[PDB]
């Protein structure tokens, strides 16, 4: 089982600010990391797969990169609609695991 | 066009059991594997189980392994999760999903249902 | 260059007795032989796609092998892509046909969002399939792989080998697959050694059937010329189970 962690667990940022979220794996998972965005009352939405591949329909302001154990999720410019909890998830092996989740608050 | 709908949620006592199902439509359900994911109130996401497209190989999280059984019926496009020896810690909203997967299930599209609450008390 | 071409719901048809291929290279004749391998189940639901209808030509799972078939006259379908992430991070298999030959390469291809071949075009394989490719490990060149004509293929990936089976027959149907038995023959054994979990169909700028193989037991009937003329799916129904048990059609 691969253990996952994220930091910070919570951050505050205003509109136009750059937001970065760190996801770290206890094991090397190459480039098989998914990033999800969840708002209250709804299921998680996938934004980024394979560490850095953007999904169809996802705004160009979203990006990410990384390899092995250390990955970063980035919002180049936070919008008022980007207030959500983000999760990283590994699919290098089974069982699949999710990180704690990072909550982005509106400053 | 694509939807996943969970049902069968309810309230049971500790030591009891509950069976969930998910109805799939709008896509070729029988070609994709499926996952169950649960989320307790105030908590993050936790993966529960995975079943391959042919209903053969089954995988479980250690926290539910030996208590939960995952199955499917490809003639009805329905995914099932059988929960035995339920504990208070199993209280969560359960989701059916097709998680994007480039290693095992070969899933290109990421699909999620609406979520059904299972309470143990 | 790479351009954007793009979701519709799937249609379904029935593979009555289609998707059977010769399990090995051993000659047999005048005999009923019981074999276990990955075959298309009889009377199964096969997904019927219309790539051109609005463009919608989605990436599909490879699972344990893919049953692929199509009927056309214009030869719009040109080839297939097999791989995992289908980008420059991994080795991917690109199989594309043209008027005189077929070229099979395995490289770190950075494929287009909506990859296709150009009728009027760099190289012929590079027009709209990919933006770049490097670190090539495999290359193979041979003869082309591709009323109306029905083309049936089976794609397997076992122990590093990508095994292709095929059959080419005439057809006079519009809506669904033909009835009757016809076995696919070995086409090529490719010693590639890569991971395949997903695949996509390449068109020239269109409809096709996609099914999947299962661990099934079949009784195969070989005639006096070593040609398989029939087969029994031993896990279809009680009647077939009886036929397999008694070794009698
Ligand atoms: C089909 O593909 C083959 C292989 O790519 C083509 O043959 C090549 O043609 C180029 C000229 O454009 C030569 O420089 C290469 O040396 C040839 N390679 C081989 C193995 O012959 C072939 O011309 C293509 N056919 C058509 C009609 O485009
Ligand atoms: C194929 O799908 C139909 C519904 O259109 C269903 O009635 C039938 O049982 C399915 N057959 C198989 C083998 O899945
Ligand atoms: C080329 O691909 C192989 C895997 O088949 C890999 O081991 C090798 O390091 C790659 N070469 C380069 C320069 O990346
Ligand atoms: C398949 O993936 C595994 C895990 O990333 C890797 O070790 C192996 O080299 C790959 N096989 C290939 C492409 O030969
Ligand atoms: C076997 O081949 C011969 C030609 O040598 C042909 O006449 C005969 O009809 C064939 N048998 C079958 C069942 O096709």
């Amino acid at each position: 089982v691969i253990w996952m962690t994220q930091s910070p667990s919570s951050l505050s940022a205003s509109v136009g600010d750059r937001v970065t979220i760190t996801c770290q794996a206890s094991q090397d998972i190459r480039f098989y990391l998914n990033w999800y965005q969840q708002k209250p009352g709804k299921a998680p939405k996938l934004l980024i797969s394979d560490a850095s591949n953007m999904e169809t329909g996802v705004p160009s302001r979203f990006s990410g990169s990384g390899s092995g154990t250390d990955f970063t999720f980035t919002i180049s410019s936070l919008q008022p609609e980007d207030i959500a909890t983000y999760y990283c998830q590994q699919y290098d092996n089974l069982p699949f695991t999710f990180g704690p989740g990072t909550k982005v608050d509106f400053k | 066009e694509v939807q996943l709908v969970e049902s069968g949620g309810g309230v049971v006592q500790p030591g009891g059991s509950l069976r969930l199902s998910c109805a799939a439509s709008g896509f070729t359900f029988n070609s994709y594997g499926m996952h169950w994911v649960r989320q307790a109130p105030g908590k993050g996401l936790e993966w529960v189980a995975f079943i391959r497209y042919d209903g053969g190989n089954k995988y479980y999280a250690d926290s539910v392994k030996g208590r939960f059984t995952i199955s499917r019926d490809n003639s009805k496009n329905t995914l099932y999760l059988q929960m035995k020896s339920l504990r208070a810690e199993d209280t969560a909203v359960y989701y059916c999903a097709n998680l994007k997967d480039s290693r095992y299930s070969g899933s290109y599209y990421d699909y999620w249902g609406q979520g059904t609450l299972v309470t143990v008390s | 260059q790479c351009v954007n071409l793009r979701q519709l719901p799937p249609a379904y048809t029935n593979s009555f007795t289609r998707g059977v291929y010769y399990p090995d290279k051993v000659f047999r004749s005048s005999v009923l032989h019981s074999t276990q391998d990955l075959f298309l189940p009889f009377f199964s639901n096969v997904t019927w796609f219309h790539a051109i209808h609005r463009f919608d030509n989605p990436v599909l799972p490879f699972n344990d092998g893919v049953y692929f078939a199509s009927t056309e006259k214009s030869n719009i379908i040109r080839g297939w892509i097999f791989g995992t992430t289908l980008d420059s991070k991994t080795q991917s298999l690109l199989i594309v046909n043209n008027a005189t030959n077929v070229v099979i390469k395995v490289c770190e291809f950075q494929f287009c969002n909506d990859p296709f071949l150009d009728v009027y075009y760099k190289s012929w394989m590079e027009s709209g399939v990919y933006s770049s490719a490097n670190n090539c490990t495999f290359e193979y060149v041979s003869q082309p792989f591709l009323f109306k004509n029905l083309r049936e293929f089976v794609f397997k990936n076992i122990d590093g080998y990508f095994k292709i089976y095929s059959k080419h027959t005439p057809i006079n149907l519009v809506r669904d697959l033909p009835q009757g038995f016809s076995a696919l023959e070995p086409l090529v054994d490719l010693p590639i050694g890569i991971n395949i979990t997903r695949f996509q169909t390449l068109l020239a700028l269109a409809a096709y059937y996609v099914g999947y193989l299962q661990p099934r037991t079949f009784l195969l009937k070989y005639n006096e010329n070593g040609t398989i003329t029939d087969a029994v799916d031993c896990a279809l129904d009680p009647l077939s189970e009886t036929k397999c048990t008694l070794k009698s059609f």
